[PDB]
């Protein structure tokens, strides 16, 4: 009775076009952005994508502690991606995980392409980032919170950084993933851009994809990024933005 | 806390202009075309006390990877799975950790190694595959060489007879449950050109590089953008076409080294 | 090995005299009297995935504290007790560790949380309360804000159904066994004046500060002198009178936020 | 099963009245390769302290332009306790080090040695409560032995409440089962409180009593510190405050 | 990663010649002959809470060593043995680790302590001897002082009644299974002279030193060359003759302190 | 239980007489991006050594005014042994590093490069005993390959005693069960002992025999090093001292 065995993994695309959280494959989660929320930081921002909430603080161009570690021509970015023990369902150990170490390097390299470090030689810019709630896309929610906190700190950049995770769930390409979609989907592909320059700042894929899927997932991500970018520019003007989740 | 490396040996604007002027003519310093891989050597069973090992020479880059098999209780979360633990070390961290993860991910997500076949007594005892990758010579494009050394080291691995509870290490039962090899192809974006398998010089002048992992049926199995700069949309598109049509040739060559 | 911090953020003699000249008139920079607490905001249940959380704004200082409950075997020494593990993290260690211990001590010695009611099956299984406190904005007098965020996070904590084996996290059984809230009041000694709840500026010009922990029936439950300087005998005496008559005010306000 | 701590008339577990210090032993300049050294004993709590006198600082970016940087280490030898303490530093050792350093910073005239570091190492050889204070005093004396200028010497006792009775200078046992334990360290000639802690529970009125008793004890200890400075060696049998 | 120490103190060429000119007359600064040990003090059970301790003064060098006994499960590898764990501390690492290992090796390989006698229940429970050695005063030739403190601390150790489940620490059963004491003798090679037990000054001008461990039966039980220079073949030969005829005198004296 | 070590014919576990070296393989300049490199193989013990040549030191306060600072790393790959050794550095690796550094410091003319650091990295790819010596020699050769001036080359063997018999160049098996294990490293042309250790037990008269034998072995190895310097590649089949 192989006859009654039925896959353990849950269906991610359900009735109508729709998903586990009731979204269509081409809909973002709800977005909330707030700037200058920390008084003692040089620039700060809180970014929420659905249930993923990150806070980012920037401590603005300053002379570097041990001078041998500074750069003669550039500022040194110091980036910290970190998850609070209560960001997840079960408790994440506060001691840094190899995954946190990798994500920090990837986020730093992302910001390094946007921030004009060639303006502040012998200085260090410190970008701290906590994840207060993790529900997937947290490396992107973190990166964007950072980008905005930099802009809030008044630090010059080529462009703002906007990003979505695009994926494939039940053979269907979907935009902005749940933890559930991240768990059980075939593929999970975070993409971050400087939208006005069309420059890809961060780009990863874990999972499996055919070259064409990859290219479709690619076109959907851009569209999502473009909608998020608009809110970032808005949030820069008015310091506070709230966007109900909806179709790209 | 991740910070811009203060080491990173800057390369003058004049030398960069020399290399780019060659790119415009579709040739490089080494002599190879914009899309060519470097010369590839693989010596199997190099570290004799490993269960399986492989020494890879891709250009001047040298990676030695070795596997060591052990019997442990499967981890309470994954009761019907064996373990794979990848570990990279640079010798000439953070880049190491990133390298380890990228390799791990592409070996595990492709299911090139089937962990569910490394079970001895379900819930009681499973095999743990310790993969350890040692970069001995940093000649640039370390990632691609690591994936090769890893895959090769796994294909060279010998599994031993199990007393059921105890390993008898002089009777060889078989090989690892390996579905297929996997290749990672890195494409560098130097100025306005895309360059396959960048060497030491090319990596220090590039804007960013992007790395594609492929299974033999040409499914993308991992992507990693890497580097201090950015890349355009059309660039990543083109990069992957180039990356994929390179993968075919690299896979055939990897297989020749690995014997079928 | 503990050493004088070299980021000793020095504040000029001229600015110090400005602030002291105001103290001499019983007023401060921010407008409050020598004995006033800063404006106090508490948002409960801020971190949604916590068992209970609280975000506290005391002036420009911001602390977020969150609880996370687990089922562990009680430690061999204390077989009929649950566990409380406090942990502080500064974001803008040693001061963190000291903050953690001071908070822990005053929550435990007051028995504001009764650990002996966190027992499920004595000797077999008990609740472990993980308290994690995150200082997001260092606006001075972090300790008092920590105690507040902690207490609030505990009062916001939801306990779940214990399925007989593990935890069913969508059925809420009740609250934590909490006897009463606890407040910590810091009094700084700047020059020859005693100042309640010092801000960022006041902390950098102070000789030393002393912190008193109180239960609602005004029993001293913890004292911690802190700072590179010293304080006289009648100073500590006076400080505590001030601290205590402040405590009554702060307790009623904390309770209003905490819903009686 | 708890122990009675003050038996029906006046006497504690070690046969002391509530207002009696443990025996004190101090000797100075006991380490030949240190700039200043001291061994301090309070009953069964021994501590040794070495000072390595004002010197240029290793990585100059960590030094201070106007001050000396104090470097203080509180540490317990694995064989100082009943159960072997792990040599790796404990959160409690980390906190105690910060507390002791801040204590010494109020006494030592650091603004006299800019761009220098003064290193104060302290090890507890026997722990029987009050070890943070025995450490601090050993340090203070080792600094004075190193001839480093200070506002005053530091003297200190732990005062506590047991069976509802306020007691001076606590046991291993009194620290363990008493309702309160309040270490106090002073610069007695200036009436300056250098260190002040309380773990446990007290009413405001008993806090003020415990406070008064602590001062009296400190004054007696201070006198021995002063004697130990001139003669290099001091013994003192248990006595009433 | 082991590197040449940057902050140990260089000693001028002029001062070096002064000491060598004295060696040339078979006398040293302190007055002793080229082959003499420094004055030796041993105070037993110095640390009262230790299960056996010894404070050793060899010249200006001071080492305090203390033992602490515990009951554990023996190692899966060594089921019929107790444990000895040596640990060295320097207070004024790498030299510490080296010191610990050299002492451990000579106590273990000599069989001076018989670990197979520290079994209570074979395979179930054995004694673990924690030996902790604290260098308080670095007066040169720390190694020799360490071996002495260690051996003395073990000879002073009291074993307790084993009461089933636990240990009853106020009934003394006996003393450690010790076959014999062990001495380590260090011979420094300064210039062209061999010097027994070098002091602080002699160690900083020496080429290299070599340390010989001996059982009372004058069997060599450990050798460790040490120092940033080299030694000739005839030097090591001569060194050991000197080292050995010294060992007899030092063993005598060590025994007198221990109560034979 | 316990194995035999020399057999009824007088041969060892690997078929060698008590006075025969294992097979030797040396190759130089094998790493392209290092300033000097070498692979050394004694029987089954293979070590690779890289040198990153005299270079301005990272944090200048750690450099020396008159000398170069040698930075030496002895490390074993997880797959060098039979049971996977942990990659995290062991106390044994930490000691061996210090011993190897001090050995090289006596040979390398550090006087010549003040304010600089010479890096010497060493990995063991297969461990079959004598790995601290195979490492040291690989390092010595890698330095010579990096063209760094030295007093002499360093050659070394482990000499030991199996069943009452003194033997040259040990197996893991002989290291494991032999009565003594004595690594010796020399600058053969100067007759200078660079490294010298003994773990195990020996009579003074035995120690002196084991010594003489070690010298003879060292002399044969030295010749191959001298060789390998001139031709970059050397093979040597096992033979009698
Ligand atoms: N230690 C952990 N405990 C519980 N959940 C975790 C842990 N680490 C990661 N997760 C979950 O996995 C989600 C997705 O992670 P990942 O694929 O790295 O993408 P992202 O980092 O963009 O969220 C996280 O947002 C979080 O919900
Ligand atoms: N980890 C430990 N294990 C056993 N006993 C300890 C330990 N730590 C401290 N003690 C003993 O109990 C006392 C309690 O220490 P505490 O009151 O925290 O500080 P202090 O060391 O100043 O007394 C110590 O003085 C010591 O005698
Ligand atoms: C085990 O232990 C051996 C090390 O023994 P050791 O006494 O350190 O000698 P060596 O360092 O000369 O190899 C390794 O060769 C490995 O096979």
């Amino acid at each position: 009775m192989r006859e009654m065995l039925q896959v353990e993994r849950p269906k991610l695309i359900l009735d109508d076009g729709k998903r586990t959280d009731g979204r269509k494959p081409d809909e973002l989660r709800s977005i909330k952005i707030e700037l200058g929320v920390l008084k003692n930081a040089d620039g700060s921002a809180i970014f929420e994508m659905g249930n993923t909430k990150a806070i980012a603080a920037v401590y603005g161009p300053k002379e570097m502690h041990p001078r041998h570690l500074s750069l003669p021509d550039r500022a040194v970015l110091r980036v910290r991606y970190h998850m609070t023990p209560f960001s997840t369902d079960e408790r994440k150990n506060p001691a840094p995980s190899r995954r946190e170490i990798e994500l920090s390097k990837v986020i730093r390299e992302a910001l390094e392409s946007a921030v004009l470090v060639e303006l502040f030689p012998r200085t260090a810019i410190d970008v701290f980032t906590e994840i207060l709630q993790a529900d997937a896309g947290s490396r992107l929610v973190s990166l964007m919170a950072a980008s905005l906190a930099l802009a809030d700190a008044g630090i010059p950049m080529r462009d703002l950084i906007a990003g979505v995770a695009v994926g494939k769930a039940d053979g269907v390409i979907i935009l902005d993933l749940n933890e559930t979609e991240d768990m059980w989907g075939e593929a999970d592909m975070p993409i971050a851009m400087m939208p006005s320059l069309n420059q890809v700042t961060l780009f990863q894929l874990n999972g499996s994809m055919t070259p064409d899927e990859f290219r479709q997932a690619f076109d959907l991500a851009v569209k999502g990024i473009n909608i998020i970018y608009n809110l970032e520019r808005e949030a820069l003007k008015s310091k506070y933005v709230e966007f109900k989740e909806e179709g790209v | 806390m991740s910070s811009t490396p203060s080491n990173q040996n800057i390369i003058p604007i004049i030398k960069k202009e020399s290399i780019v002027s060659l790119f415009e003519k579709g040739i490089r310093q080494d002599g190879r075309k914009l899309t060519d891989y470097r010369p590839l050597s693989i010596t199997l069973d190099y570290a004799k006390k490993a269960d399986g090992s492989a020494l890879v020479k891709l250009g001047t880059t040298m990676v030695l990877a070795g596997t060591k098999l052990e019997i442990d209780k499967p981890y309470e979360d994954t009761p019907n799975q064996g373990n794979l633990i990848v570990n990279v070390e640079l010798l000439p961290d953070e880049n190491a950790i990133e390298l380890a993860r990228v390799v791990d991910r592409s070996l595990r997500d492709s299911k090139a190694l089937d962990l569910t076949k490394l079970v001895i007594e379900p819930g009681k005892s499973v095999w743990t595959v310790w993969l350890d990758v040692y970069v001995l010579d940093y000649g640039g494009n370390v990632l691609d060489a690591c994936t090769l050394a890893s895959v090769a080291a796994l294909y060279n691995t010998k599994v031993y007879k199990v007393e059921q509870i105890s390993v008898n290490k002089n009777e060889v039962v078989g090989k690892l449950p390996l579905n297929y090899p996997v290749v990672t192809i890195s494409v560098a974006k130097v100025d306005k050109y895309l360059v396959v398998d960048p060497d030491l010089d090319e990596e220090s002048i590039m804007d960013a590089k992007i790395s594609f992992s492929y299974t033999p049926d040409l499914k993308i199995v991992g992507i990693q953008k890497s580097g201090k700069g950015s890349m355009s949309l059309q660039d990543i598109d083109q990069a992957e076409n180039t990356a994929r049509s390179t993968a075919v040739k690299l896979l055939e060559e990897l297989k020749k080294h690995l014997g079928i």
